[PDB]
């Protein structure tokens, strides 16, 4: 019982947060495009996350 | 100026040209011409511009939001059969709030006119009633997908007076460079295929028109944006392995 | 960009063509025209 | 506690169910059984709202509905009776045979001699509106197709070795042709223009 | 909504507006068949309201 | 991990199987189901697997893995090496494990879920006789070759019960067509435009 | 005068022929008029070598076979049922779900009527007599057909979007265990055709 | 700011900046208006905001 519950709520807890490590890098990606672009004269922005 | 869209041409694809019949409050075919640089569309509130915007989204989402603009929040007062059949509805101006100008057998379509360094690619569509029954099935559907400059509205309408649905598929059996598809889904995938995108952004774009009800940065990362990996269902689904385990050992 | 009639006056400075839609009863039509084209139009309209 | 119904009346009424119309002619034991307990074969169909209608000047028998006298449903609608609306070529070659029928009710009497066509005779009267398939076997495919969809319908017999068909006094029985005349009317007004 | 009209005296009733003759005292409409656009004209009656 | 996914679902058709069987005692069942959890720790795939599962709970290398891969593939020569697919699914390949090792606990679950069938509906009563009737009956089908369709089609002889009649072959049931109209909406392709001369100020 | 049966008698009797088989928890009118003259409904259905079949604690009512001076024989030759006679893929999937309805019954008694599967769960139940045909698609395909001719005899509801179906009571009859017997018996004598 | 500052006079608890969010929430308060806070400052330690 131990073994078979606990794995289940592993693989679970493992995959919600495991998510959160992909939502981060597509910001990258935006960040990327972002910074080809002046916002204000020599300004550009950039995201981040808490 | 010109050098702020010199991109155009050369990189995408552009949208230039609305075909129209008898699609909303208009009648017969109706044309406009969008110019290489962009354009505004004006009119007094109340003449057309909501109903040629959505007039367009059709062919690019599964899911049009009709009227979102306005209404971004809660769903939209009309829909694909209030539009083909011409109900003008609380619009009626005075004639009974309903007004329907297409209430019997009636035939509607509609082309949208892309294209890129003269490479013509349409995307059009056909709707018509047989009679005043107003079932979901009641309107019997074709999608079309050419890049032929033979194809038109304008053309496809002299078929399907000349023939059935079987003379349309007649036609494209015969000629060349034309597709068309009774399922809307195959089409879907036909654009996305041709287009290199998933089935993600023809969506969002659909939700573009909705900014007048933005709250802050926070909801763009949270409603548009970011898909969706929810795992409610999952996580509901292992407490109960656990309480059968449990059975087992009382 | 789609607009209601207010501020015309900064569509003017970032487009080159523009999308009339008339409304009159349960009849709507539309035309395509050139920025110049409207300006001789409203200028005739001055002459109405 | 109390007796059963009589096994050859049973017998008889389920083989007309089953068949809706019958002959003397075919099975003359069962049309004289039932013609000899009519109010007992009624009173088994009534409660169905069923009865049945019968024609000894050409020895036929067939069922007929007994529901309440003209409802709401003139165009009439019953449980058991599932109804059907033939097409344009069902319909066009049920008013060609009606038609001969008649012509043969003359010629040859209603129903002494029982009503015939050949093949090769209907097949003119059908080309006279379709005009010619494109070969004579797919004539004879349209045709055969056609007279055994009807047969179904129980209006007329498979064509004998010479290829003539016999048809059911059932014709005679139809409810309002007056339909089939307009559609005939139609017919030769629109070959007459198509030609 | 359904708990709501149970106990919110607001969710015990609707409302609607009639369009009164000044001269007979008499209803012409109920209802604003007159309205569309990009939803603009419902803002007439709502305004004179508050 | 497809391979154990075999295993579990080969285990969970033997157990319904054997269920079938009427000599079972209820240890049989809860006991085979232990024996199984101790049988897939001894092939190639099932120490591979209970490896792996571990290693989450001590996350020791499944940070070095990744780790060591994005440094791989930040090497130049790569892109030459793999196409642009092969790279985007190997920088991802812990998550990827990770969401198919989910396809196996539920191939495992079924069993997981059988025995709790067993356990409850103990056979009593009316039910008892018509349950064991039902297993007599389905453990001798299991003797015939099911493959043949005339075989499958023989007819049995169950009895003709809520008997469905319906459609009696009435003359009246027959209508023919009732229209012959014919008319065309003819194509208006009038070629409209707007009349600038109809707004206001 | 006329031997009329009531209109409500006839109604619910009409009705019970149409579908073969009468619910009081669908249809509690219709199935407490047959009640109400349950013997009338016998001497309808006895003219026409049929019975009708009642269990109350599952509110049910159903036609079947009657036996006339010859016990119609194999029943299934009766002239007046439309469909087929069942097979043996449809015993062993009946066998299936009834001890399924069984369980149920134990779970929750036997009058109620909110027994349910799902596809999946039906697929391995069968797959492990049938064999596996290649493909998941193949197999639904398999169920999707067997359970069409089990609804078209009333067995089991439609293939609802969860892809589930609820039994129907009328089941507890078809898997009689006298008839279960009876079958084993039969199948007794498949072995020895096999042999 | 200065419809803010006289809706403090006439309200129990006016909601400053309404009419940001359509009427949604507020999101300033009060005292940032004394302190006259310039927005929200750079994380850097700031001070250069108030
Ligand atoms: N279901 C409907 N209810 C009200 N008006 C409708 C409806 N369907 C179409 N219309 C009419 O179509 C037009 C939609 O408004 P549009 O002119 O497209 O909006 P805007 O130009 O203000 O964005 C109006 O003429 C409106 O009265």
């Amino acid at each position: 019982l131990n073994r078979s519950s606990d794995d289940g709520v592993t693989q679970l807890l493992s995959h919600i947060e495991h998510e959160v490590l992909v939502i981060e890098e597509r910001l990258n990606e935006l960040n990327e495009t972002m910074f080809r672009v002046d916002f204000q004269p020599d300004r550009y922005l950039r995201l981040d996350t808490k | 100026m010109n050098q702020v869209s010199g991109l155009a041409g050369k990189e995408s694809f552009i949208l230039t040209r609305i075909e129209l019949f008898n699609w909303g409050g208009f009648h017969g075919l109706h044309q406009a011409a969008i110019h290489q640089d962009g354009t505004a569309v004006i009119g007094p509130t109340g003449s057309g511009k909501t109903t040629l915007v959505d007039a367009l989204m059709t062919l690019l989402c599964a899911n049009p939001r009709y009227n979102l603009a306005s209404t971004g929040g809660h769903e939209s007062d009309r829909d694909l059969i209030s539009y083909v059949r011409g109900v003008s509805g609380p619009g009626d101006g005075g004639e009974g709030q309903s007004h329907i100008a297409r209430p019997g057998k009636t035939v509607t379509g509609i082309a949208a006119t892309l294209e890129r360094e003269g490479k013509q690619v349409r995307l059009g569509a056909l709707l018509w009633f047989d009679s005043t029954s107003s079932s979901v099935t009641d309107m019997k559907r074709l999608w079309l997908f050419s890049d032929n400059p033979g194809q038109t509205l304008e053309h496809w309408l002299n078929v399907y007076h000349e023939g059935g649905t079987r003379l349309l598929r007649q036609m494209e059996k015969e000629a060349i460079g034309l597709w068309t598809y009774p399922n809307k889904k195959q089409y879907l995938a036909r654009l996305r295929d041709f287009f290199e995108v998933g089935e993600n952004a023809f969506t969002l774009l659909n939700r573009a028109a909705g900014l007048k009800q933005l709250n802050s940065i926070d909801e763009i990362f949270r409603e548009l944006v970011l898909d969706d990996h929810s795992a409610f269902d999952r996580a509901a689904e292992v407490a109960n392995s656990f309480d059968g385990l449990t059975e087992i050992h009382q | 960009f789609i607009t209601p009639n207010k501020e015309m006056r900064l569509l003017r400075d970032h487009t080159r063509s523009a999308i009339v839609v008339h409304r009159r009863g349960q009849n709507s039509n539309m035309a395509s025209l050139s920025w110049e084209e409207l300006e001789r139009h409203y200028q005739r309209r001055g002459n109405a | 506690s109390e007796t059963r119904t009589l096994q050859k009346i049973r017998e008889a009424t389920q083989e007309l169910l089953k068949y809706g119309l019958l002959e003397e002619a075919s099975k003359p034991n069962l049309y004289r059984i039932v013609l000899s307990h009519p109010e007992e074969v009624t009173r088994i169909l009534e409660p169905l709202d069923l009865d049945i209608g019968i024609d000894e000047i050409r020895g036929l028998l067939y069922v007929k509905v007994r529901l309440d006298e003209t409802p709401a449903q003139d165009e009439w609608a019953h449980p058991l009776v599932r109804r059907q609306r033939l097409n344009l070529e069902q319909s066009l070659l049920v008013a060609i045979l009606r038609q001969h029928f008649v012509a043969w009710e003359q010629e040859s009497g209603t129903g002494a001699s029982q009503a015939q066509i050949a093949i090769d005779d209907l097949l003119p009267q059908l080309q006279i509106y379709l005009g010619d398939p494109g070969s004579e076997s797919k004539e004879r495919t349209r045709l055969l197709t056609l007279l055994d969809q009807l047969k179904g319908h129980g209006l007329v017999t498979s064509p004998d070795a010479h290829e003539r068909i016999v048809i059911r006094p059932i014709i005679a029985h139809l409810a309002d042709p007056i339909n089939l005349q307009a559609l005939l009317a139609w017919l030769r007004e629109q070959i007459a223009q198509q030609t | 909504l359904g708990a709501k009209a149970l106990l919110d005296p607001r969710f015990r009733l609707e409302f609607a507006v009639s369009v009164m003759d000044r001269q007979s005292g008499n209803v012409i409409e109920s209802r604003t068949g007159s309205q569309g656009g990009s939803g603009g004209e419902k803002e007439i009656i709502a305004s004179y309201v508050l | 991990f497809r391979r154990v996914e075999d295993s579990w679902r080969e285990a969970d058709r033997a157990l319904r199987q054997s269920i079938i069987g009427e000599q079972y005692h209820r240890g049989d069942i809860v006991e085979r189901l232990l024996n199984d959890q101790d049988a897939l720790l001894n092939t190639p795939e099932g120490r591979v697997f209970d490896s792996f599962q571990q290693q989450l709970r001590q996350s020791s290398e499944l940070k070095a893995m990744s780790e060591r891969l994005r440094v791989i593939l930040s090497h130049p020569s790569a892109s030459d090496a793999l196409n642009r697919l092969q790279r985007h699914d190997l920088r991802w390949l812990v998550k990827r494990l990770v969401d198919e090792s989910q396809t196996v606990l539920q191939a495992r679950a079924r069993s997981e879920r059988d025995v709790r069938g067993f356990m409850k509906t103990g056979l009593a009563a009316e039910h008892h006789r018509v349950g064991h009737l039902l297993n007599e009956f389905l453990n001798l089908a299991l003797k015939l070759d099911w493959q043949r369709q005339m075989i499958r089609k023989q007819e049995v002889p169950l009895p003709a019960v809520g008997v469905a009649v319906t459609g009696i072959p009435a003359i009246e049931r027959l209508r023919f067509k009732e229209v012959d109209d014919e008319a065309e909406q003819t194509l208006d392709l009038s070629n409209h435009a707007a009349d600038l001369t109809q707004i206001g100020d």
